[PDB]
């Protein structure tokens, strides 16, 4: 999603239809990015 | 609506007054899904036990199988109680 | 007594299957709706298994009494195999799958668990047809 | 475990008690053996209520195993 | 008959019908019918 996400948004020829779905897609990678933290600290029922 | 094909000619294709009113006692509505059938009918294949194990195990290949049109033949598992009255007039057509 | 626990551990494998399959999106929209709540399933199951998991560090396990632990334990997850077989029967879908879902949330009468995972899966399946 | 003769000096005697918990025995394993199988409305032969019956019969077999397991083998 | 439902079903236990009659028959669980109706009035000309 991330290889998709960039290499889709640097293309200028690819409009704003599609820069601001990109953009949705990063935003959605930075919330996507809370819980890896989350499963790092319950080790610091899960099993 | 079409009681041409499946009941004009079927009530034709007879052997055999009811010649037309056979269609009004067989006047189906096609308004309706509502089968007489039970799971009590299941057992009207172990009469014909000539080969028990290929009688049956088609019942659940039949309803394996995407088509709902297996749930009126109960009455037609048992069919006609005469002594090849329906059966045996294949082998005088064959001729 | 091993064999008393593999089928239960068996059903789990095809219903982690129903949520790969039935959640791919070429099915159709009552199909999909069911997944999403077989995802719900699996990680009921699992959160159930996670109960007992840890154990081994500890000794309360023991191979009789799995048995009876594990005899209410299957009504969250061994209903659902028949459901496969339900939606399986042709690929079906639409209503023509709900007329049979709609039959089978009151199939299952004498013990009467089976009938609320059928229940609560139309509940999810029906509402957006 | 029938050691008919000599079987490292134990007489007769002690074959007519072991040869009583064999009657009781065979009986729960057969009729153990007969409580076991579910019928799961699927037997073709057995209507619901003997689903409950044998239920009920396995809750009977569970009860007697909860008996026989708590019983002290230091016993004679 | 020429169907996997129409022609199988037909000749599972016992068998034995005509095969156009047969599969009108086949051909009338697909039209609604109600299941002793059809068969009460072949039999009572029959």
């Amino acid at each position: 999603i991330r290889r998709y996400t960039d290499q889709r948004s640097l293309d200028r020829s690819f409009g704003l239809v599609g820069q601001s779905f990109c953009a949705a897609l990063h935003q959605e990678l930075r919330e996507y990015y809370r819980l890896l933290s989350v499963l790092h600290s319950q080790l610091q029922s899960l099993t | 609506r079409i009681h041409h094909d499946v009941n004009e000619l079927l009530s034709l294709l007879r052997v055999h007054a009811e010649v037309y009113i056979d269609l009004l006692q067989k006047n189906r509505t096609p308004y309706v899904t509502t089968t007489v059938s039970a799971h009590s009918a299941k057992v009207k294949i172990a009469e014909f036990s000539r080969t028990p194990e290929d009688f049956l195990k088609k019942y659940d290949e039949l309803k394996s199988k995407n088509t709902r049109n297996l749930d009126p033949l109960v009455y037609l598992l048992s069919k006609l109680t005469e002594d090849k009255e329906t059966l045996q007039y294949l082998q005088q057509n064959a001729k | 007594l091993v064999h008393r626990i593999l089928p239960v551990a068996a059903s789990y494998s095809a219903v982690t299957r129903f949520i790969e399959e039935k959640s791919s999106f070429e099915y159709g929209q009552v199909n999909h709706a069911l997944a999403a709540a077989m995802r719900t399933l699996v990680k009921e199951h699992l959160i159930l298994v996670s109960q007992l998991e840890q154990l081994h560090r500890q000794g309360l396990l023991s191979l009789q009494k799995l048995w009876f632990y594990i005899q209410p334990a299957m009504r969250t997850m061994d209903i659902l195999a028949s459901l496969a077989t339900s939606v399986d029967k042709g690929e079906c879908l639409g209503g023509s799958t709900l007329s049979l879902l709609h039959d089978r949330s009151f199939s299952y009468t004498g013990d009467s668990q089976a009938q609320e995972l059928c229940l609560y899966l139309t509940k999810a399946a029906s509402a957006p047809y | 475990k029938r050691g008919v003769h000599v079987s490292g000096a134990s007489p007769e005697s002690i074959s007519s008690l072991l040869s009583e918990v064999a009657e009781y025995g065979t009986c729960y394993t057969r009729l153990s053996h007969f409580s076991l199988q579910p019928v799961l409305d699927s037997l073709y032969s057995k209507g619901l209520v003997f689903q409950a019956f044998t239920s009920g019969l396995r809750r009977y077999l569970q009860y007697y195993r909860a008996c026989v397991l708590s019983t002290p083998p230091t016993l004679s | 008959t020429e169907e996997m439902e129409l022609y199988e079903l037909a000749q599972a236990a016992g068998g034995g019908i005509d095969p156009d009659v047969f599969k009108i028959l086949v051909d009338l669980l697909k039209l609604n019918v109600a299941p002793l109706a059809v068969f009460q009035m072949l039999k009572s000309m029959c």
